[PDB]
């Protein structure tokens, strides 16, 4: 993933 | 000073030797949100105090305080300068623009990790010293010595503090538990924590040896 948890 | 990394190596040594909970060891700072734009721009992050930072590809750092206005800029050689959203050099416009974009994205879309962690000792704002990724995790090394490991698959997290000689574990149910490493060394822990601490040993070794 390119970001932390949405 | 190589003191922090020596404390980190000391903690690594302790982890190799590993009712162990202690609320006096609860961390003050951790990474609550992050965005990886490292192909072009860098890594943006939010700390649990709502401050936002970026470690840019050019090895410079920009930090926005939780007042949403104050900025510290750290150049590659470590030179520190201070500015604000409204009062800044033109050369920093793009970096400020990017920080605000990252801030907006994290605020709009992302969960705050450890939002339920309960908040005396002086809280000194750290920055992201370095970071790296594996297939299984992102590893985040803060300037205060702390190492945070976020596991992608089950959303479990470790916050390792060499100064407090402690580990905070956030489980799948988002419950947090803070352990004294010496009590883990003396008495042992569950396989749930043990398995993640084993992986942490490898990650910290990687960090230190680089």
């Amino acid at each position: 993933p390119l970001h932390s948890t949405a | 000073s190589p003191e922090f990394d020596c404390h980190l190596s000391d903690m690594l040594q302790q982890l190799h030797s590993v009712e162990a909970e202690d609320p006096a060891c609860i961390p003050i700072f951790w990474v609550s949100k992050w965005v990886d734009y490292s192909d072009k721009y860098g890594l943006g992050y939010q700390l649990c105090d709502n401050s936002v930072g970026v470690l840019f590809n050019d090895s410079t750092r920009l930090i926005l305080y939780n007042d949403g206005d104050s900025l510290q800029y750290i150049e590659r050689d470590g030179t520190e300068s201070y500015l604000t959203v409204s009062s800044h050099p033109n050369s920093l416009m793009k970096k400020i623009t990017l920080l605000k974009y990252f801030r907006n994205y994290m605020s709009e879309h992302l969960l705050k990790a450890g939002a339920n962690i309960t908040p005396d000792e002086l809280a000194r704002l750290p920055y992201l010293r370095t970071w790296f990724r594996t297939r299984s995790a992102i590893i985040l090394h803060l300037s205060n010595g702390s190492v945070q490991i976020n596991f992608f698959q089950d959303h479990t997290k470790l916050i390792l503090c060499p100064l407090m000689a402690a580990v905070t574990y956030i489980d799948e149910k988002r419950d947090f538990r803070t352990y004294r490493l010496s009590l883990l060394e003396e008495y042992g822990c569950c396989k749930e924590l043990a398995s993640r601490l084993r992986y942490a040993r490898t990650m910290v070794d990687k960090l230190l040896s680089s």
